[PDB]
RNA sequence: AUGUCUAGAGUCUGAUAGAGGAAGUUAGAAUUUCUGGUGUAAGGGUGGAAUCUGUUGAUAUCAGAAAGAAUACCGGAGGCGAAGGCGAACUUCUGGGUCAAGACUGACGCUGAGUCACGAAAGCGUAGGGAGCAAACAGGAUUAGAUACCCUGGUAGUCUACGCUGUAAACGAUGCACACUUGGUGUUAACUAAAAGUUAGUACCGAAGCUAACGUGUUAAGUGUGCCGCCUGGGGAGUAUG
């Protein structure tokens, strides 16, 4: 199967369902991708997330946010961290992601925190993705 | 319009007098874009034509 | 593509099998 | 494994001749284990090509059930009665069930 | 069957080969009623000259009283004994067992194994092995063994690996293709024994030097531009000639396509055919 | 062929129940009876290049089938080589 | 074996009429030039393509045409 | 490091398509040769000729016999296989795929340096076979010349069994696998009585996107990654040497 990425798999379909500019797009459930969600939630790129059910199995449907101009909010959104290649980063190297535009999303000891997160509580980790 | 589905039976060499009309008039087997068939019927049929003509049910070429 | 390129080939390919059956046959 | 066999044969055209051919067909089916055999009557046809200096004779059905391996030990054998002129033997049809 | 190799720890052995023996009832020592000791011949005649050139002393060996005419055995059942080794032929030997408590040896066809059963004679069915007269073998088998005048027993092929192909029956007669090629009639009323003969790899071998030569009873060939003329037509040889002359044989007959059988024979009628070159 | 019956019955000596087809001493099994079979297959019909390719991709899916048993359950992998009679 | 047999009162021309025909409609003398003399079968796979291909051109051309218009 | 789950992947059950492979049998058309009739001066061939064949009876036509190789029609914007490839008919042996609530195992997977297996055609070794076709080669023509294109012949080879060689424009010039991303028109198989739709393939056109352009475009060359192979100006050169 070789899936390599829960994380990058979400990433994708997320990027795709943007830019076609759906309503909806509809992935499958983990820990990783309810925090990365749950971020996004918090920081306005998307509207809101939901659980659900199908042949029993639990899927996590996100509500795509665009402007009233069908203009996405996400505008580009990529892997830093990656199975053959790890990127981790200390607290102080941290890179702001487009002079704080955008978001930079960390796994650190203390869970999924974003860049001004992880900066604030002065802890660092690896390099899961950034968005702008 | 294949034959063979309307009458809901199948190609059998031991049919044959049903056969010879998917025959041309000395042997060769006819398209299916003329007689209008399906082709797994086709195939079938195709088939069967070979084995009647292996029985001399059918004719390789009229004498 | 042009050609030229695959004629430089082929008449090298030539000149090289026609050195070895030259040198063939000798010892 | 037992296998549900279906099978046409040609005859001579002259009755007696066919029969006994006919006859010795079954007893080598008997012999080589043959069960539930029935036959089929198809007529006296004119061949339309002739097969070994003929021109017209007598088809026959048999449609019996026999272990795999020995095909080709029956085989071997009706190639040596005098008047079976051809034949094929085939596994069932592709039935609609 | 098949060819054993050997490996090159001498300079003779590098291209020596001789046959496996595994399809033989081996340990065998022949039936004791049935052999006898003999001369070896090295091709004198009653008149003590030599008739036939450059054969010699070979290896000693039995006779083993064949049996090329089944005929006065029909019907009779028999058992096979065992397959052995037959020096006085290429093909291998079978002893059968008849019911009746007499044994004999026939040529081993190929593919027969000991314990099997074997007859002969009209009624007897068409296997390997079995002897029947030419009237009753289908068109389309292949037989050996073939007799040439009832009661003489069987004077066609018998060499190791060779059969014959029957093609068509006519009259008093069928028609047979011979290992040579040609096709060739002969009366119905003969009999034949159906299947190829067994080892069939005797002339894969690699005989590999002069001394399995001399075994074999074969003494050295000498050519004739080595001769003097007096000893040769091909004689004189000073420096390497190559005869100065047509090809000839040592008594002036000619070598090369020159066609030795006779013109008028009595069984030009029965052959229809010749080999081919 | 293994026939229905030599299928089962395999699957009745070395699964827990007459349900446990998918354990994997019965894929194992299975898979062993398959190899034995076309090697036999193999053998006379020397010639047969796509029968081969078959009987290596069922090797190598043993092979795979054994280093996951190996790694999970030892001991039961090593009663079940010796039952099987594969060399180790 | 193609064959027309002719009628008492048939006239000769009809007659070979119907035997162009029905010899047109078996391809007789098509599938004697094309047996002629020997074809790779690369070269009747690459002429069966480009045939279809003109073909295709040839009809798209054509509805272009009827829609042009 | 030790467990748990089933949605991935497999086993079992049922259904089903197919030139998939190997072995053993059989068939007819056509061609060539040979034999026997009828019959006479041409046949054959080209842009045009000639070589050649034929008065020792040609070509043409009728009948019979023999051998070899290849399988018209079906037959294609098909089908199957990893690729090469696989099409007269039958049996035996045997590989793979697809669908489903239809249960079982519970991550058992992806890719894969060496290595191993297979691998069109040509070629090589051993032993057969040899109709037709046909390198080399011969003759006749074209030409200044023709070691060619054309014509008449013709040996290897083409075929079979076994053992080697492991090369192709071996191409979709596009490695494999997975998660996603509007449609139009056909087509194959299955589920459904069938339409109608779905699923798994297989073709054409085409939106967005991509592309140096040509083009590609749910069978991506689009958006992502896993692993392997490979490239770093041309000639020298895939040469020299090992
Ligand atoms: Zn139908």
């Amino acid at each position: 199967m070789a899936i390599t990425y829960s994380i990058g798999d979400m990433l994708t379909k997320l990027r795709n369902a943007s830019r076609v500019g759906h309503g909806s797009v509809d992935l499958k459930m983990s820990n990783m991708n309810k925090s990365i969600l749950n971020i996004l939630k918090e920081e306005g790129y998307i509207k809101d997330f939901n659980f659900l059910e199908k042949k029993g199995i639990a899927f996590i449907r996100v509500l795509l946010k665009y402007d009233n101009k069908r203009n996405p909010v996400i505008n580009k959104i990529d892997a830093i961290s990656t199975p053959g290649r790890k990127i981790y980063s200390s607290y102080r190297n941290m890179p702001r992601i487009k002079n704080g535009y955008g978001i930079l999303i960390i796994s650190s000891s203390q869970g999924v925190i974003t860049g001004k997160e992880a900066k604030d509580k002065k802890i660092g980790g690896e390099l899961i993705c950034s968005v702008w | 319009s294949c034959k063979f589905c309307d009458s809901g039976k199948h190609p059998d060499y031991k049919d044959f007098d049903f056969l010879k009309k998917f025959i041309t008039e000395q042997g060769k087997i006819l398209p299916k874009r003329i007689t209008g068939t399906s082709a797994k019927h086709q195939r079938r049929l195709a088939l069967e034509i070979k084995r009647a003509r292996y029985m001399a049910l059918l004719p390789f070429v009229k004498k | 593509p042009c050609g030229r390129k695959r004629k430089l080939k082929k008449i090298s390919t030539h000149k090289r099998k026609k050195k070895r059956r030259k040198n063939r046959h000798k010892k | 494994m037992i296998k549900r066999y279906e099978a046409c044969f040609l005859f001579k055209s002259e009755e007696i001749e066919y029969k006994g051919s006919l006859e010795e067909v079954k007893k080598s089916l008997e012999f080589f284990g043959a069960t539930d055999v029935v036959s089929n009557f198809i007529g006296e046809r004119a061949l339309e090509y002739p097969i070994k200096k003929q021109a017209r004779g007598r088809y026959e059905i048999i449609e019996f059930s026999m272990e795999g391996n020995n095909l080709k030990e029956f085989e071997s054998r009706l190639k040596l009665i005098r008047n079976l002129l051809r034949y094929m033997i085939l596994v069932k049809i592709v039935r609609k069930i | 069957m098949g060819i054993k190799t050997y490996k090159p720890k001498t300079s003779s052995l590098r291209y020596k080969t001789t046959l496996s023996f595994d399809d033989l009832s081996k340990g065998n020592d022949p039936l004791k009623s049935l052999t006898k000791g003999k001369k070896f011949k090295s091709g004198r005649d009653s008149s003590g000259r030599i008739s036939i050139r450059r054969r010699g002393g070979g290896h000693k060996r039995k006779y083993r009283l064949i049996d090329f005419n089944r005929r006065d055995k029909f019907s009779i059942p028999a058992r096979v004994a065992s397959i052995e080794y037959d020096p006085n032929r290429s093909a291998n030997i079978a002893l059968l067992v008849y019911k009746d408590g007499e044994k004999r040896y026939i040529i081993s066809p190929k593919g027969i194994k000991v314990g099997d059963v074997l007859e002969s004679g009209p009624n007897a069915p068409i296997k390997i092995g079995n002897a029947l007269p030419l009237e009753n073998i289908p068109i389309g088998r292949t037989v050996h063994n073939i007799e040439l005048n009832v009661g003489k027993g069987g004077q066609l092929i018998r060499s190791a690996g060779g059969y014959a192909m029957i093609l068509a029956s006519d009259g008093n007669y069928v028609t047979v293709k011979l290992s040579s090629g040609e096709m060739r009639l002969i009366f119905k009323k003969c009999i034949a024994t159906i299947g190829e003969i067994g080892n069939e790899d005797y002339a894969n071998i690699s005989i590999g030097k002069a001394g399995k030569s001399r075994w074999l009873g074969r003494r050295p060939k000498v050519r004739g531009v080595a001769m003097n003329p007096v000893d040769h037509p091909h004689g004189g040889g000073e420096g390497k000639t190559s005869g100065g002359r047509h090809p000839v044989s040592p008594w002036g007959q000619p070598t090369k396509g020159y066609k030795t059988r006779k013109k008028k024979r009595y069984s030009d009628k029965f052959i229809i055919k010749r080999r081919n070159k | 062929m293994i026939d229905k019956k030599q299928k089962q019955k395999i699957v009745s000596e070395f699964g827990k129940n007459e349900s446990d087809t998918g354990s994997v001493g019965v894929q194992i099994a299975l898979i062993t009876g398959r190899i034995k079979y076309l090697t036999e297959h193999l053998k006379i019909n020397k010639k047969d290049h796509s029968s081969k390719r078959g009987l290596l991709k069922l090797v190598g899916q043993r092979r795979s089938l054994l280093r996951y048993y190996q790694k999970k359950d030892l001991e039961a992998y090593r009663m079940l080589i010796s039952k099987l009679g594969l060399r180790k | 074996m193609v064959t027309v047999t002719v009628d008492k009162n048939e006239n000769l021309e009809k007659a070979l009429k119907r035997f162009k025909r029905m010899i047109e409609k078996e391809a007789i003398i098509r599938e004697w030039k094309r047996r002629e003399y020997y074809e790779k079968p690369s070269t009747i796979r690459v002429k069966k393509e480009k045939a279809f291909k003109r073909k295709q051109a040839k009809k798209v051309r054509k509805l272009k045409q009827k829609t042009n218009r």
